[PDB]
């Protein structure tokens, strides 16, 4: 009935917003690391590890959104 | 730490290893620490202070 | 008096249109659907302003001497110098047309816009009561037609310059080849060049009309909605702004006309 | 039942906007953090502290939005 | 029933928009504060105090929006 | 009944947009002010005065929006 | 009849967008003004005049939108 | 009902989008103008003339939407 | 009737989007032009020519979009 | 009634999105080209020729979007 | 059969979002490419190869979206 | 029936948001990579390696959204 038709739309919009936010934030974080590595390569691993540290926090909420969209689509239907 | 030189065309004013300095940069006050990235700037008249 | 502000606004946005065929005064309550009904109010104020401009410029040109300048002559010498300096800045050709055209555009557009500063109801009340005309609005620039006629005349001048100074061969060459210069893009080049070419004068005319129209309607709303005791606190801050607006818009029209003509010719 | 799909839709809107904000503001912050570390490589532990301090402020409203989305989704 | 199903969306819009605005403004302010503290480390307490001063100005209206959204959701139902 | 219900959404959109606009504009202005204060700590009392001069222009329209949103929510309801 | 409710929503959207633009553009302009006043503190009266000159140009269309929204809200509805 | 209010909503969309675009674009332009004037405080008339050229170019197209929205509101609706 | 009435909204959406895109793009372009003319004042007539060259490219798609919206709102409606 | 109307609506949204994308992309590309012209004015004949090639790639997709929108408007009707 | 009309809107939104994303991404990439060519004009043929390599990635998702929207528009509808 | 109309729209929204976010993030990252490569030639392979490393993280949620929209379109509808 209408239930699944609306639930697929809800999962689609939630996961789309999550993907947009995660992709743009990770791209900015990566671009700053790229400029910092271009400036002086002797600090590349240090900036690359702090990049992992920050990127860990970046994906926090987007992955909650992704998981709840998956739940809506696959268990609520 | 880094090795600070203070020199002029006429004379060497100071030379020695320094932990940190305070110096008035061209656009504002600036502090230098060991391992600072390469930097170039004029300095306005005033005090530069050293440890 | 009994009136709905909606109808008060309605009357002010109407024009003393008159049928060219039958010579009959249209009324604001029922608009007919015939094309040839000149909107008299904007045109009547519009040529009056041009007459005043011509009269003043002749009245000063007829006497100006290279001796001690008068206080009156100095404003006209300053405006002539300003227009001439703008032209010399953005035009190097020998055409005697450009400078007087720009001067006329600047002065006439400035005069048309100045009408908006006047009290919105003064002249319309006079025309309705003393004369008996059904409708009146006195800022000529707020007419789309006055703006579009001037823009289309400038576009005609641009086409003439492209054909003559730039050349018809140098016009077909630019239209076909540029900006991509390859035959694969030539059909695309024609469309892009035509779209930009028609965009320029439409942009001029509709920019001027939008400015004047959106100042006149603001004045009309302020008059119609607010009680008399409170009108001044919002009317006065707007006229001060609109003085700069009208000056800037006349300057923009003149300079952009100069730029387009110079880019067409050279 | 009939309004449930609408409950899920509102929860999805809240959880999408919260993720959008929590991603973009922390990305903006982390860019400056990375550049400041790239300038002052010794001060990195010092700067990380301030970064965490302000990150605590940034997440404040996104976490309210996520908790209310979870409440609407599962608790009603 | 029919009445209550739409007030949760009135809460949802206000709280999503308030979260986006407050988070992005606080991110910009914190980024500039971090930049200033990276230029002159010694001024960090003064800059921190100025940032805390301005931050209360930043999140005044978003907090009104969050408060009224919680009021709607938990008192108007 | 829709005459009562829809007015809350019309106020919700107004009080979301006004908050987003005021938050972004004040964040950008405050960031510039913070960077200027960081570079030139002597001028802080002057830059703060100019910041408060300019900030009253940013809030002009969003405060009309928030007041009209409160009016729509409460008076007409 | 129900028609009256949509006029409020249209006025709400128009005024909210007008406030978003009027806040953000003025914020950017004021941030640049402050950045320029920090450098040359003796030029504040001239930069402040030019800032007003451009700021008048900025908000004009938002002022039109706000006035039309007020008209739609009060006079029409 | 469907006749007038949809026209009002269309006009509101036109004159909110036009206000957004014109305000943001003029703010962007004025930021670079004010930045230039701080670098070369003597060249101000020339830079402001160029700014006037660009300001006219920017303002030209949103005014189309503004005028057409006024038309839709009053002549049509 | 609704059929033609909604066409006004469609044209409104189309031309509002066109106006926002054109205004923002031209604002960015003009800002870069102003900064360039502020770095090299003797070069202004060349940069202005280049700016016109690129502006003729920018506006073409917004211009045709606005023209087609005008078509839908006048010839169709 | 509402079939052709919705066809026009779909064409409107399609062409608006296409105009937004084209305007923003060409604005960014032209701004960077203007800056590169400003740095080395004598190199403009080469940078302009490369900008034209890149701008062709920019224009490639909004033109098929606009062509399909025109097809929807005129041919499908 | 109302089924046909919604498919055109579904194709239109997909293709418009694809056009926005691809045009803005390609403009951002090409702007840095042009600035780099401005700095080191002799390296242009190498930067062009690198730019093509990167551009082949930017258009990955947008070309899939455009193909799928074109499929929906003709084969399915 | 009713299912496919809404399912195609949901898949379209999901894929469009994915194409927006992935394109924007890859554009920013590639712009920084190109600016670094222009800054320091002969390090291009190292910077390309790092850029690929970051790009693998960037596309992840966009790729999940793309895959799930394909799944919806060609399995569910």
């Amino acid at each position: 009935n209408l239930n699944m038709d609306l639930l697929y739309m809800a999962a689609a919009v939630m996961m789309g917003l999550a993907a947009i936010g995660a992709a743009i934030g990770i791209g900015i974080l990566g671009g700053k690391f790229l400029e910092g590595a271009a400036r002086q390569p002797d600090l590349i691993p240090l900036l690359r590890t702090q990049f992992f540290i920050v990127m860990g926090l970046v994906d926090a909420i987007p992955m909650i959104a992704v998981g709840l969209g998956l739940y809506v689509m696959f268990a609520v239907a | 730490t880094y090795h600070l030189d203070v020199v002029s065309a006429e004379q060497q004013m100071f030379s020695g290893l320094v932990e940190k300095i305070q110096v008035t940069g061209s656009e504002g006050e600036l502090g230098i620490y060991p391992g600072h990235a390469p930097l170039l700037t004029a300095i306005k008249p005033g005090m530069i202070r050293i440890v | 008096e009994n009136m709905t502000p909606q109808d008060y606004i309605g009357h002010h946005l109407n024009n003393l249109q008159l049928d060219l065929r039958t010579f009959s005064l249209v009324d604001p309550q029922n608009p007919p659907a015939t094309f040839w009904t000149i909107n008299i109010d904007s045109m009547f104020f519009s040529v009056v302003l041009g007459l005043l401009f011509l009269v003043l410029f002749r009245s000063v040109a007829k006497k100006a001497t290279s001796g001690v300048p008068g206080k009156f002559q100095t404003a006209i010498e300053l405006v002539i110098g300003f227009v001439n300096g703008s032209v010399k800045d953005m035009y190097h050709g020998k055409s005697k047309l450009i400078a007087p055209l720009a001067l006329t555009i600047f002065v006439w557009v400035f005069l048309m816009n100045l009408m908006d500063l006047l009290p919105i109801d003064l002249l319309p009340y006079i025309a309705e009561h003393v004369l008996g005309l059904p409708a009146l609005r006195v800022v000529p620039s707020a007419d789309v037609n006055v703006t579009l006629s001037m823009a289309l005349g400038v576009f005609i001048l641009i086409l003439f310059y492209s054909i003559k100074m730039k050349g018809i061969g140098g016009f077909t060459k630019e239209l076909t080849l540029q900006p991509f210069n390859h035959w694969a893009f030539i059909p695309v080049n024609l469309i892009l060049e035509g779209v930009s070419l028609l965009s320029k004068p439409v942009s001029l005319g509709l920019r001027l009309f939008g400015n004047m129209y959106a100042g006149e309607l603001i004045f009309i709303l302020i008059a119609g909605l607010l009680p008399w005791w409170s009108q001044w606190i919002l009317n006065v801050p707007w006229a001060i702004f609109h003085i700069l607006i009208i000056t800037l818009q006349a300057f923009i029209f003149m300079v952009l006309t100069i730029v387009y003509l110079s880019m067409a010719s050279e």
